[PDB]
């Protein structure tokens, strides 16, 4: 014992738990859920079957009216409109429209992709070409409904609805030790350690810290980017904050007054995935340390302006992960490992599953011990199992899924940058 | 409950349920350690628990089990090991006859609520309850075994039953736990900026997971079998407040008699062997047959080897030497050949099982043992082992009783003759007594009585000048007012 | 400067800024050694304002923390390894016990309160706090436990509950900590010309810490963690005025024991050692395995000792010899092959377990034990030495009661009842009373009373030439004037 | 002074004393090189390490080198270490970068 | 993010920067100057300056030799604190005279 100085070991970092997603506790293995789609045109589950309620589209204003007795004109490139008609198109974005014509004007001949004449259209509508419009139906029409008085082809349009559903199934994970006897007994003689209660913590320890970042990593690759479409300010850089341009932060300069165009942001991302998901505004940001370190040194109340140091929320990731609540509204957690420098929100109700992101536990951290009789060396390990998934509907572009059934389970198609519920940002310039 | 686990306990879980959200909703909060006093082990959970359902319990049963109850099983064998003794057994027999009195045409343990209460009635169920719990565990018969087993393991747990057809009226036969087999846990359920002072229901919870696919003693064809999660409402419980230095791993009274227990049963065991080895007589036969293989060797050994052993044995089931006739010679003539030149073959004696006690150091452990099983020295009029005595046992009484209470509140409660918060307020005093030996209290009630009349008659020449005949009876006989009062109306009555 | 912990502390943080404040305007200055005579340990500062966030505390803390409470924790480890003996728990117990006792239909420790207040309701508000104080203690009927751990751990200590929104009614039962889970601490706020005298008000302020991370005996996976800053004003606790040569070396009242017990003990093990070692036969049998080689030559020394060596055992579980039939041999009778008559081979007999005792050290150091633990001697009336051990004993509780003042002072302030300087100038005397037990007292009690008979009895002949009767009265019945009179009245009523 | 307000001390009972440290590994091997600190702060969590990697290969990125939509492929940067990427797209990356700063 | 187990809690930094700590809020606030009235820069009296907005130990390195500042993190553990003091022997006095003329 040559004075020995003691000794020292890395401290194990925290976690965000499943506070920002559901976490479904099973009793089985693979389990399911459900959903209702209300539907209309008279069969619930076809090719061009239509939705009653959606997040991102508008009603047909016209379907219990006018529409009944009629069809409308679509718009379509090149065509040209009747002043006093309606004409109908369906929006990538913002659904269906009725818009009746001012002018006869043609619609950018040249457009391609509908993403084009939606486009043109648009302009066409800011210009006051089309406008908005729904009527009822003529009385007389209604009036001999489902072939009165020898009247034909003139049946109620219909609604109802189509349930479908969605499954997972759980995925495992497993680690070993593997340690000798001889090393365990001088660990014994040199701190006092048992050896193998320090590796099962360690491995125990991985386990837990592999499926929490596995969670992180899901939300960032389902979340659909942010500063985009209808959040995007047109002069911008696409999906990307920056603080050293001033198109993000209204011409600002003294921090006092520029740190808060990212609060401002954050709201706008938040607000746009309550439109996406039908349910509420964002109630939970992720950031790198450098995020916060900005979020917790600004006055993100409403005031003139203000700057002071990075007291605000927690910033370490030391002693937890979570800074704490932005603007009373948000729950701020740290991404210990960000990658660059960004932050992804999102939205979890009160409901288990509403969240669209799902964790659903079935097995975890079994420990497992033994020992191989050729040297007789001891064995141990752990093993969990568990699953995700993510929300029906969560993409929403889709009114519904092919076949009535599909996995719960995130996947390319299903989820990359498709998810409703939560949106990323980019970072620079801190 | 978020899962309907083993519904056959459901009455259970929901009275556990009930308390634990009883629990949050009241404000049992800035609390640095967890609230836990004594018992049960505790575990710590996530904030919002995040570990459910009960495989996450099983989680928490291995932590606390392999390195943890794994242990308290082992003591609890060896408390079997050291009762199996004598000079042990017989202390834990006075202690179990001293702690519960059975007596003839007298009544035995007791419900008495002589405090207030809301009425004669309700009183009257509460009594009919407690007699019920009695009747369930035949305790006025089986009352011994009950408490020894709770004093030599140092715990008892009975499982209670709900109908549940008509649970209102649920209660019926308490069932023991086989021991061993079960483990009780309460978990801190909750978390906050590192460290957690605020409140958790804690579970109360426990688990059964013993089989007889290995054996602490063989014999043995049913156990636990797999890991059942049952709620603590469900059972009945004591034991001594008696632990380790840390956790929760239970020990006894008579834990403190082990080191001892064994150390005279070694001495004991040591001192038969020293005396019995070497009783008989001992020899070693050296022959000098050298320069022969063994196979031709033999021959000159078995010469001497059949002749010179004397081929008997002492009947020990009649006093007698086998084939002995007659009684015994006035000698034992032997001979030997030599080959050699030398005097060398010879036959060595060995030193026999002589006596050289002083045999003190077994009787000095011993007395150190019988004390250690908790006893008087009075033991192989009053004094203070006897009062010191009476206070243990009724600590373990006081202690003991909670097995008349936890049932008797189950069943009044359950029916509905009394409110939890009545319960509460009341208790305080719902005290259950036990008898007392009436002929060792008479005497101790004798001698009391002669000091007083003794003091009474030496105070007697000064009442009239210094001692007034009241405060003689306040300080001497040692008599409230309301009893001097009492005995003078009876003295008046008496002359008429 | 701020305060920076979980917020459930914030009303205590509140008691201590006022009390601090109390000390910023104190005039308990100019003085040269830090104004404490026991507990908290004392630490400089950076600053006039020692400024921390209840974080950069730490960095001085752990300084004087290591070993900390791990020099706490030997003390108290030890302590219990120490009481978990035999004949050592018994000192704790008749000491605690006396110290706490209880009784059938009585009371326990109770306010004693006979100095003038504002109403007899204030009085009984104080009271009745003090009953609400056993009743979150359990006092009634786990005080005996406390108390033991402040004597034997040398220290005890509770946390305190606030609602904390509705302070006024969150007064809650006292979380006991564990023992060696803190340590307290003093700041120097101040400096002059190298070590001044001014201002030093030190806050008193105290740590909170679990390692749990040591060695995990019995699977001790969970408890608190990592060092916290607490408020003071949130903690109930006490130690025994007892310690080291120097700095704030608190230990138990046990510490004393702690040599002659570990040596007793060690020296009951050698006197067993000595019996049992050699307790069988010995003898090694030398065998002449000469003119082979070695690979061989343990062939004929295996030979041997399967046809010589005594494989007879001893059944510890019956007192019988293993498969020796028939029931006693007239001998042991053994024969060797020399390979010459040269006498190579031999049997060597060895010393056996020898009844050497005279067993007396033991004696005397069970006895040294015994003092050491602070028994009485009559141990294994009123008198010098029961008197002493009742002084001690009064002693311990006077010190121990502090345990019930700290809550009932902070729950008054919290209701309105008192102000700090009431209760300050209250205390003189608000002094706790403990119950004695009576047989006992009713036998002290007539000791004396008979000397004061005898004496009045041989006084008597010069009551009418020397002796007054109120001179007997107050100088043989020691009487007061006031007693005297009563006397005299009850006495002229009796007449008839 | 300030001299020890913010440094160890740890003395010593000898002159020239010694001081250990533990460090978690992974990758079967406690001393080799490639080997990785399990808690190392700088770098994330082998989120796969436990999962797929025992299950298949992960390739590894590298200059030159084309994705196959659908696939994994892995790296560890200098900073923040250890990640696994899906081919959302089939894209070559820089054929002419060489040192890890490039990759990155 | 270096160490894992706490963010910097001490500042040690020249005269000049701590005269401006001294003088500029340092809670959140709309603009502030102001005299240096705060942390005292007086290296007479201390080094200790006081906390930067209730988290930093500020002390003065009164020896800069041009102008900067540095900041760390010191943990509640000795070990944590990557630089260690370790004094074996220390302040050790020696006396005794030269007998040859007896000076001491």
């Amino acid at each position: 014992g040559p004075a020995v100085m003691g000794m020292v070991r890395r401290a194990i970092p925290n976690l965000i738990a499943f506070d920002i997603c559901g976490v479904q506790p099973m009793n089985s293995p693979t389990g399911q859920v459900f959903a209702l789609r209300a539907v209309y045109g008279k069969d619930p589950v076809a090719a061009g079957a239509k939705e009653a309620f959606h997040p991102m589209y508008g009603p047909d204003a016209m379907f219990s009216g006018q529409g009944a007795a009629k069809k409308f004109p679509a718009l379509a490139a090149s065509t040209q409109t009747t002043v006093g008609d309606i004409y109908t198109h369906f929006f990538q974005e913002t659904g269906t429209v009725y818009l009746q014509a001012s002018v006869q004007v043609t619609i950018d001949a040249g457009a391609t992709d509908a993403a084009k004449l939606d486009a043109e259209i648009k302009k066409q509508m800011e210009a006051g070409a089309l406008v908005e419009i729904a009527e009822g139906m003529a009385t007389s029409i209604a009036e001999l409904q489902e072939g009165f008085n020898g009247s034909t082809d003139n049946p109620w349009n219909e609604m109802g609805f189509r349930i479908d559903k969605q499954v997972i199934e759980a995925k495992s994970r497993q680690l070993k030790a593997a340690y000798s006897i001889e090393l365990a007994q001088d660990l014994r003689a040199v701190h006092g350690m048992d050896a193998d209660a320090e590796l099962s913590g360690i491995l125990a320890t991985e386990i837990m810290l592999e499926i929490n970042r596995e969670v992180v990593d899901w939300i960032n690759y389902s979340a659909q980017v942010g500063k985009s479409g209808m959040t995007l300010t047109p002069g911008s850089k696409a999906g990307v904050f920056d603080f050293q341009d001033p198109i993000d932060i209204r011409g600002a300069r003294w921090a006092g007054e520029s740190f808060k165009a990212l609060l401002f942001q954050i709201d706008k991302e938040a607000v746009e995935i309550a439109r996406q998901t039908g349910r509420g505004e964002g109630n939970f940001i992720i950031a790198s340390r450098n995020v916060v370190n900005v979020l917790a040194s600004v006055d993100t109340g409403i005031s003139y302006a203000a700057q002071g140091l990075a007291t605000g929320f927690s910033t370490d990731t030391t002693k937890s992960v979570f800074a704490g609540v932005l603007g009373g509204k948000y729950r701020v957690y740290i991404d210990q490992y960000a990658k660059q420098d960004y932050f992804t929100v999102g939205y979890k109700g009160p409901n288990e599953m509403d969240a669209g992101i799902y964790y659903a536990p079935y097995v975890a951290l079994t420990p497992l011990r033994g020992s191989d009789p050729k040297n007789f060396q001891p064995v141990m390990g752990f093993k969990t199992r568990y699953g995700i998934g993510i929300n029906p509907f969560a993409e929403s572009a889709a009114q519904a899924p092919a076949s009535r059934i599909q996995s719960g389970m995130p996947s390319i198609l299903n989820s990359l940058g498709k998810n409703a519920y939560f949106r990323r940002v980019y970072v620079k310039g801190i | 409950m978020k899962f309907n686990v083993l519904s056959l306990f459901a009455p259970w879980a929901k009275m556990d349920e009930r308390n634990f959200k009883d629990q949050e909703k009241e404000d049992l909060v800035s609390i640095t350690a967890p609230k836990l006093d004594d018992g049960a082990r505790e575990f710590e959970v996530s904030s919002n628990e995040a570990a459910s359902p009960y495989n996450a319990a099983f989680q928490t049963i291995f932590g606390s089990y392999e390195p943890g109850m794994k242990t308290t099983r082992e003591l609890i064998d060896t408390y079997r090991n050291l009762m199996n003794n004598y000079e042990v057994d017989n202390a834990v027999s006075e202690i179990v006859s001293d702690a519960i009195v059975y007596e003839d045409d007298t009544e035995v343990v007791a419900l008495n609520l002589d405090k207030s209460k809301f009425s004669p009635k309700i009183k009257n169920m509460m009594l009919d309850e407690f007699s019920d719990v009695l009747n369930h565990l035949s305790f006025q018969r089986k009352g011994s075994d009950h408490f020894r087993r709770w004093y030599v393991d140092s715990r008892i747990f009975f499982h209670k039953i709900i109908d549940p057809k008509r649970p209102k009226e649920g209660i019926k036969e308490l069932r023991r736990l086989d021991p061993r087999q079960v483990q009780y846990v309460r978990e801190i359920i909750t978390e906050t900026e590192a460290g957690t002072k605020i409140v958790k229901g804690y579970k109360e919870y426990f688990i059964y997971d013993t089989a007889h696919e290995s054996y602490a003693c063989d014999g043995r064809m049913y156990e636990a079998g797999t890991k059942i999660k049952i709620p603590k409402a469900a059972v009945v419980y004591a034991h001594s407040g008696l632990v380790d230095c840390c956790g929760k791993n239970i020990i006894g009274y008579l834990h403190r008699a082990v080191k001892p227990a064994n150390q005279l049963k070694l001495l004991e065991d040591a001192v038969v062997i020293y005396r019995i080895t070497r009783a008989p007589d001992r020899r070693v036969w050296y022959v000098d047959t050298g320069n022969m293989p063994a196979r031709k060797a033999a021959e000159h050994m078995q010469h001497v080897m059949n002749t010179m052993k004397n081929r008997v044995v002492y009947d020990a089931s009649t006093g007698k030497i086998k084939n002995q006739q007659h009684n015994m010679s006035m000698t034992e003539d032997y001979w030997l050949q030599r080959r050699d030149g030398k005097a060398v073959t010879e036959v060595d004696t060995l030193p026999g099982a002589d006596n050289t006690g002083n045999m003190e150091d077994i009787r000095w452990f011993r007395q150190a043992l019988y004390m250690a099983l908790r006893v008087p020295l009075s033991r192989i009029s009053i004094t203070r082992d006897e009062l010191t005595f009476a206070k243990f046992i009724r600590e373990l009484q006081h202690k003991f009783e909670e097995v008349f209470l936890d049932p008797l509140k189950t069943n009044l409660l359950l029916k509905g003759i009394i409110t939890e918060d009545e319960w509460n307020d009341e208790i305080n005093n719902i005290k259950i007594e036990f008898h007392r030996d009436s002929y060792f209290a008479e005497l101790k009630e004798a001698e009391i009585l002669e000091r007083r009349i003794n003091m009474l008659t030496m105070a007697e020449p000064f009442i009239g000048k210094y001692i007034s005949h009241r405060t003689a009876m306040k300080d001497i006989l040692q008599m409230t007012d309301e009893e001097i009062e009492q005995e003078a109306k009876q003295i008046e009555e008496e002359s008429k």
